[PDB]
C-alpha cells in the first residue's frame, strides 16, 4: 500500500503515513461485511 | 442513518462522537485525520438557530466508540479541544456552503485496534474516486428515520449522485464545495444520513492502495431518506488547501 | 438570625446566631470557590444524573453520562491526555504526581509541571 505523505508530522502530528489501514482489517487481512459492495461499485460499463 | 446497519467492531477507526457537556448528549459525528486533528461540519460547532455556538470547553471528542450511550471505558477516550477552526468563509446566516471545521485537540491521542485516523484524498484519488454511481460509506449516531436512535454505530453504502441530477432534486441552491450521494428510487435500495449525523465522514476504499479516504462530511439534506431526495456532503477534497493552511499556521 | 445577610443560591442553615452555611437540594453541594452557589455532586464512582423530568439530563464535572441515565466518573487516568505524569484516578477529577522523584509535586484536576 504506497501512500505518500502530504502534511508536516511536525504540526500535523503522527499516523498519515499509516492512514486509512484498519488494524481489525487491512491490517489483519480482514474484510468487512459490506466492503465488496464498494469495490464492485467501481464497475465501469462501457 | 436511516436504513443503514450496524457498524463492526473497529469498522469505522475514525470515527468520532462530538458529544455536549450540557446537557450530556450526542451533537455531531466528525473524524480522525491525525492524533492531534479532527475533521467535522462546521453548523455542528457554529449555528445559533439549531442550539449551536460553542466553545473549547462546551464539548468533549470521543474517539473508538461503538455503543452510542455506553461509557465505553478501556475502548474509547476522551480527548479535550484545545481550539476549533471555522472555515472564514463559512456563514450560517446564508447557506451551508463550506460547511467544514477543523478541531485541535490539546494532547495527541493513543491509536489502537478502536482508533485510527483515515486519510484525506489527494488530486488524482479524489477525481478518480468521485464519480457517479461509486459508493462511499456513511456512519454515525444519528436518528434512525426524518420522524428513535440507534444503540450502536451505524453504517451505509451509498453511491455518488451526478451533479446535474443532485442540483435538480432541490430548490435550494447547490455549490462545488458540495456533493449528493443516495440510490433513487428505481434502483430498489435505500439509505441516508440524518440529523445527528452531521460533521461524520463520508469514506471510500481506493481500489489502488487499499486505504480508506475521506471524500466527505455529512452536511445537509431535506429530510431522511426521501424518494427523489439525495444527502449532501461537504467536498473534502475542494478545501483540502483550506485545511493545510489552518494545520500549517495552527498545527503547535 | 444570620441569615438574614446572606445570599444563600438555595437555602440557608442557620448554625447559631453568628454563623450560618447555606446548603443545597439533593444531589448538590456547595462550589468550593463560591459557599453560597450550588451544583451537582458526587463522590461516588456513579452518581443519578439529573435530567428533566418532564429528559436531558446533566452530570457533574468529571462524570460522564453513561447507560441508565447514569453518570460514571470519568477515569482520566486509564483515559490518557489529562495527566503526563503518574496519576490516580478520582471521583469526579484525578490527581496527578510529576517531577524528580525527590521532590515531587502533585496536582488535582490538571496536568502536573
Ligand atoms: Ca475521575
Amino acid at each position: 500500500s504506497e501512500y505518500q505523505t502530504f502534511f508536516n508530522p511536525r504540526t500535523f502530528g503522527s499516523g498519515e503515513a499509516d492512514c486509512g489501514l484498519r488494524p481489525l482489517f487491512e491490517k489483519k487481512s480482514l474484510e468487512d461485511k459490506t466492503e465488496r459492495e464498494l469495490l464492485e461499485s467501481y464497475i465501469d460499463g462501457r | 442513518i436511516v436504513e443503514g446497519s450496524d457498524a463492526e467492531i473497529g469498522m469505522s477507526p475514525w470515527q468520532v462522537m462530538l458529544f455536549r457537556k450540557s446537557p450530556q448528549e450526542l451533537l455531531c459525528g466528525a473524524s480522525l485525520i491525525s492524533d492531534r486533528w479532527v475533521l467535522t461540519a462546521a453548523h455542528c460547532l457554529l449555528y445559533p438557530p439549531w442550539d449551536k455556538n460553542f466553545t473549547e470547553n462546551d464539548l468533549l471528542v470521543r474517539i473508538g466508540k461503538h455503543s452510542r450511550t455506553r461509557y465505553e471505558r478501556n475502548i474509547e477516550k476522551i480527548s479535550m479541544l484545545e481550539k476549533i477552526y471555522i472555515h472564514p468563509r463559512y456563514n450560517w446566516r446564508e447557506n451551508l456552503d463550506r460547511d467544514i471545521a477543523l478541531m485541535k485537540l490539546k494532547k495527541p491521542v493513543a491509536f489502537s485496534d478502536y482508533i485510527h485516523p483515515v486519510c484525506l484524498p489527494d488530486r488524482e484519488t479524489a477525481a478518480s474516486l468521485l464519480q457517479a454511481g461509486y459508493k462511499g460509506r456513511v456512519t454515525g449516531w444519528g436518528n434512525l428515520k426524518e420522524t428513535g436512535q440507534p444503540s450502536v454505530l451505524q453504517v451505509v453504502n451509498l453511491p455518488i449522485v451526478e451533479r446535474p441530477v443532485c442540483k435538480d432534486s432541490t430548490r435550494i441552491r447547490i455549490t462545488d464545495n458540495m456533493f449528493c450521494a443516495g440510490y433513487k428510487p428505481d434502483e430498489g435500495k435505500r439509505g441516508d444520513a440524518c440529523e445527528g449525523d452531521a460533521g461524520g465522514p463520508f469514506v471510500m476504499k481506493s481500489p489502488f492502495n487499499n486505504r480508506w479516504y475521506q471524500m466527505g462530511i455529512v452536511s445537509w439534506g431535506e429530510g431522511c431518506d426521501r424518494d427523489g431526495k439525495y444527502g449532501f456532503y461537504t467536498h473534502v477534497f475542494r478545501l483540502k488547501k483550506w485545511i493545510q493552511k489552518v494545520i500549517d499556521q495552527f498545527g503547535e | 438570625d444570620p441569615c438574614f445577610r446572606a445570599n444563600c443560591e438555595y437555602q440557608c442553615q442557620p448554625l447559631n446566631q453568628t454563623s450560618y452555611l447555606c446548603v443545597c437540594a439533593e444531589g448538590f453541594a456547595p462550589i468550593p470557590h463560591e459557599p453560597h452557589r450550588c451544583q451537582l455532586f458526587c463522590n461516588q464512582t456513579a452518581c443519578p444524573a439529573d435530567c428533566d423530568p418532564n429528559a436531558s439530563c446533566e452530570c457533574p464535572e468529571g462524570y460522564i453520562l453513561d447507560d441508565g441515565f447514569i453518570c460514571t466518573d470519568i477515569d482520566e487516568c486509564e483515559n490518557g491526555g489529562f495527566c503526563s505524569g503518574v496519576c490516580h484516578n478520582l471521583p469526579g477529577t484525578f490527581e496527578c504526581i510529576c517531577g524528580p522523584d525527590s521532590a515531587l509535586a502533585g496536582q488535582i484536576g490538571t496536568d502536573c509541571d
